[PDB]
């Protein structure tokens, strides 16, 4: 129950759940199959 | 619920009463296998008897105590009880101690409740209002040593800030390294031929800080700390005999020597009433 | 024509008889089984050496006399030689297991005495120095010989007081732990089945034992007349669903 | 004995045989690994678990 | 550092050896990194000893 | 109704009514029954 | 959620743990890539790691 | 993008990366395998250690010089002290095991050099004294420090010729036997993956050694100038498949 009428008021927010580190670990331009050789 | 059955005179060969001890069962013998009984219910439940009733109430952990007094020279805060520090634990205070080592290992949450009280046992003008500031110290962060280092900010350390005379209350989820607590441990941290054999290298939980927020006034000013412990969620296993010898260590098994009988002895005979 | 009273374990490549038994136990009423994935941490496949391994390792034997106090082993310790089991212990790092315990001690329809042997998960032991002086490792490590509770008091040892149980207890409530009599006018042997007792999932075999193994008089040993005043008491340990995991270069551990 | 882009380096020497190249306990919120993000970040937290994942590019 | 907690040791040592082609010479470095696998789990946020300070900082 | 987010911060537990004596006064492997004889 | 797989030994020509950082990723290397592995479960959710847990207190 | 060049063999807790293989031998095309039931005789459950001992051993490097004549190890007898491998080998009366064999050399472009890798099953080696002399127990169980080939005659001891295998045969001949070469200019490692070959379902793992293992350089190393004149060679071997039966006391075997 919000009992203010502003957004700012509310609680913390909630786990994002989101997690995706690909851009951070694998920012690269042709795609990288664990397995396969790194340099072709 | 039937607490004893109607039962009535018997002349068998199924005698219930004669068993083997030496099997380790208590076989469940009853009134009723040994004299004529009549029907009677339980009318009760057991309630009070479930673990979580018998180790979930408040129990006194621990008493500590910091002053509020000009810093202007003392070159040991931590000395001069210018902001204490306690090594959580759950055995310094031995009443929930022996109800707690009932068991071998335990789980819960625990409920704090922490009651702060002023005293000014040397003339003062009067009473001032205190805040005090109880930090979560855990071990592999920094700990105070000024009762106003960084470290009270506190950014990352849960803290509390209440007054003295209330009492301030939140609840820690259980934090255990492994499934539950080790009431005891019969090992080492690791196989050294000098290291401490205990729990002492198991419930390595870290302290928590105590200090006043305020500056000084003219007069000095005792704060007591009471810290006071609910287990929420409890789950035990393993029974364990109860303790009979006084406790002399945090985390040791170890009673004193010349010690006294723990059992009483009789006025009289074998053969006394 | 079964009785309670005869009994065979075979366990690997040996094999034990009693005639004589009183029903047996199984500590806490379960039985030794591995470890299931759901409670599993460490992400090692582990050994299982099973039948090289799960074998009947007896002890070498005590002497009861009308002066004994009890004697008290501790587990995984007893076995840290025994074979095999020794080996995988001391070069794995972490291992778990469960035991048959097997007790032995016959005497005739004219002896009186009765021990207790009980099993005590977490049996963490008392300095006789009092305040907090800890209990050196090796004292807590007797391997085989296990810890005679009618010798001295040594420096950096545990208690042996027995109305104590060696920690602050009184000997009355062991009761309260797995346990079965050998009352010479019954029984001849005792018997329990020890599941693995932990607060994590496996541990470390050198650094922790997880049951101590006591066998204590009770009733004082009383041979007939003009018979010797004393009888032997066999220990028999077999480690059962035994697991090993972390294998390395082999533990080097005091003394 | 000051911080230098040359604690960076793991040095080799040629022809030696049998020999050790480094060691290091894993402390890893300590020691080597305490600078490090990851070493950076555990040290935000009490407790860890998990795997850890150490490579080597050979120059 | 916790002993009772602790992880082990990771050390490397020469297989075969290094070996320079001709008209070559000297030290060859390896770089190492750290990162953790999807397998971690850190807990119980605390504060970092990696940071202090003695006076509020000004502008 | 709780009012906190955790669920560490809840009241207390509710009645096992659990309750099995059985694994403490009677762990013996075969099965003992009231009335026939102990030892056979 | 399984924080490992179970894998048994491997004789392969794909080797998942040769790779090149000079191309600027960490590629994705697990336990089971080079030993042999149990399943296990992750039994956690990484809830506390959250930047608004992080930033929140 | 697979070569027959690159290779990853994990086993156990252990893993070997080659970036310059030459495919790899199984010998005469089977791979290892456990001991079905329909060639079993002795009726004992055997015991399977798996992965404790189904692991990676690198033994001591050797020195490849241009004086090199060639090296032998002995299987099981190289590992009868590698870890768990090896207790379980003095342990029980009987064991039986495959192996995966990966020797490892490296050096640059301007070297050269070659090396044959070859397993030979039965390996009974001659007398250097001829007529019917024996060769010792002791001279034919050199432990992981294998037999230098180059190395002096002893006294009851086996020959150790070169141009004729240790027995009576021709080096040139040799390649009837699963092997493969190791040609700097090719080749970095050699990887051999060896079946159990007996004429009985399960041996003794100390009175016989069913393969012998020969390193033997063949072309001569040759340095580029100035180039230290030599190469170490590495030999790291796994057993496969490992099955020990007939538990008790532990062999205690000459020297
Ligand atoms: C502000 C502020 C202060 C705090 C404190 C957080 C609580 C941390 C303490 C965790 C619980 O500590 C223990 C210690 C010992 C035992 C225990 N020892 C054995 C006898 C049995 O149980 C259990 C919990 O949190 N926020």
């Amino acid at each position: 129950i919000n009992y203010y009428k502003d957004a700012a008021s509310t609680s913390s927010a909630g786990q994002s759940l989101s997690m995706d580190p690909s851009k951070f670990t694998e920012p690269v331009k042709d795609l990288m199959l664990k397995g396969a050789p790194a340099l072709n | 619920t039937v607490a004893s059955i109607s039962s009535g005179p018997k002349h068998t060969q199924k005698v219930p009463i004669l068993t083997a001890n030496e099997t380790g069962a208590t076989m469940p013998v009853l009134p009723s296998d040994s004299i004529e009984t009549r029907t009677t219910y339980m009318h009760f439940n057991g309630s009070e008897t479930d673990v979580e009733c018998f180790l979930g109430r408040a129990a006194c952990v621990h008493v500590t105590e910091i002053q509020n007094k000009d810093a202007t020279g003392i070159d040991n805060h931590r000395e001069a009880k210018l902001f204490n520090d306690w090594k959580i634990s759950l055995s310094s205070l031995v009443q929930l101690r022996k109800k707690l080592e009932l068991f071998t290992y335990v789980r819960f949450d625990s409920e704090y409740t922490i009651l702060a009280t002023a005293s000014q046992p040397d003339s003062a003008n009067y009473s001032s209002n205190l805040v005090v500031q109880a930090m979560y110290v855990p071990p592999g962060a920094p700990n105070p040593k000024e009762w106003d280092d960084y470290t009270w900010q506190s950014a990352s350390n849960p803290s509390v800030f209440f007054k003295v005379g209330d009492t301030s209350r939140f609840s820690v989820p259980y934090v255990g390294l492994a499934s539950a607590y080790n009431c005891f441990y019969d090992g080492y941290s690791h196989d050294d031929a000098e290291t401490q054999y205990g729990i002492t290298v198991l419930n390595h939980m870290g302290s928590m800080a105590f200090r006043i927020v305020n500056e000084h006034d003219e007069h000095k000013t005792l704060v007591k700390i009471r810290v006071y412990h609910r287990a929420k969620h409890v789950e035990a296993w393993i029974p364990r005999a109860p303790r009979a010898l006084p406790y002399t260590s945090i985390g040791r098994t170890n009673y004193p020597k010349n010690t006294e009988p723990v059992i009483k002895k009789r006025k009289g005979d074998i053969k006394s009433y | 024509g079964y009785s309670d009273r005869v009994q065979q374990i075979t366990l690997g490549n040996s094999t034990i008889t009693t005639q004589e038994a009183a029903n047996a136990v199984v500590c806490y009423a379960e039985w030794p089984e591995y470890l299931p994935d759901v409670d599993a941490s460490d992400v090692n496949k582990t050994s299982k050496p099973d039948t090289s391994v799960c074998r009947f390792y007896t002890l070498d034997s005590k002497t009861w006399t009308t002066g004994s106090k009890g004697w008290c082993w501790k587990l995984p310790d007893a076995l840290k030689d025994m074979g095999v089991f020794g080996q995988n212990m001391f070069f794995h790092s972490l291992g778990r297991s469960g035991y048959t315990v097997h007790v032995q001690c016959n005497a005739t329809k004219f002896h009186s005495g009765c021990l207790l042997v009980v099993v005590i998960p977490e049996h963490q032991l008392a300095s006789h120095e009092g305040g907090n002086v800890s209990v050196k490792y090796t004292f807590t490590h007797p391997g085989e010989r296990g810890i005679d509770l009618s010798s001295a008091n040594e420096v950096g040892g545990p208690v042996k007081d027995v109305l104590y149980n060696m920690n602050g207890t009184l000997l009355g409530n062991l009761l309260i732990f797995p346990h079965q009599f050998i009352n010479l006018r019954t029984n001849n042997t005792a018997t329990i089945v020890i599941p693995y007792i932990n607060s994590v999932p496996i541990d470390s075999m050198t650094r922790h034992n997880n049951v101590s193994l006591m066998v204590i008089p009770i009733a004082p040993l009383t041979v007939p007349t003009g018979a010797t005043p004393s009888l032997p008491i066999t220990v028999t340990i077999a480690p059962m669903c035994t697991e090993f995991s972390g294998i390395r270069s082999k533990s080097i551990v005091p003394q | 004995t000051k911080d230098e882009v040359n604690s960076y380096l793991i040095p080799l020497n040629a022809n030696r045989q049998n020999e050790q190249v480094f060691g290091t306990n894993l402390f890893i919120g300590d020691g080597v690994f305490k600078t490090t993000l990851l070493g950076e970040i555990v040290q935000y937290y009490t407790h860890w678990s998990g795997s850890l994942r150490f490579s080597l590019m050979y120059t | 550092p916790d002993t009772y907690t602790s992880a082990g040791f990771l050390s490397c040592w020469y297989q075969t050896s290094l070996i320079l082609p001709p008209e070559t010479t000297g030290q060859v470095y390896l770089l190492s990194f750290i990162s953790a696998c999807p397998d971690f789990k850190l807990r119980l946020m605390k504060d970092t000893q990696t940071i202090s300070q003695t006076v509020a900082l000004t502008e």
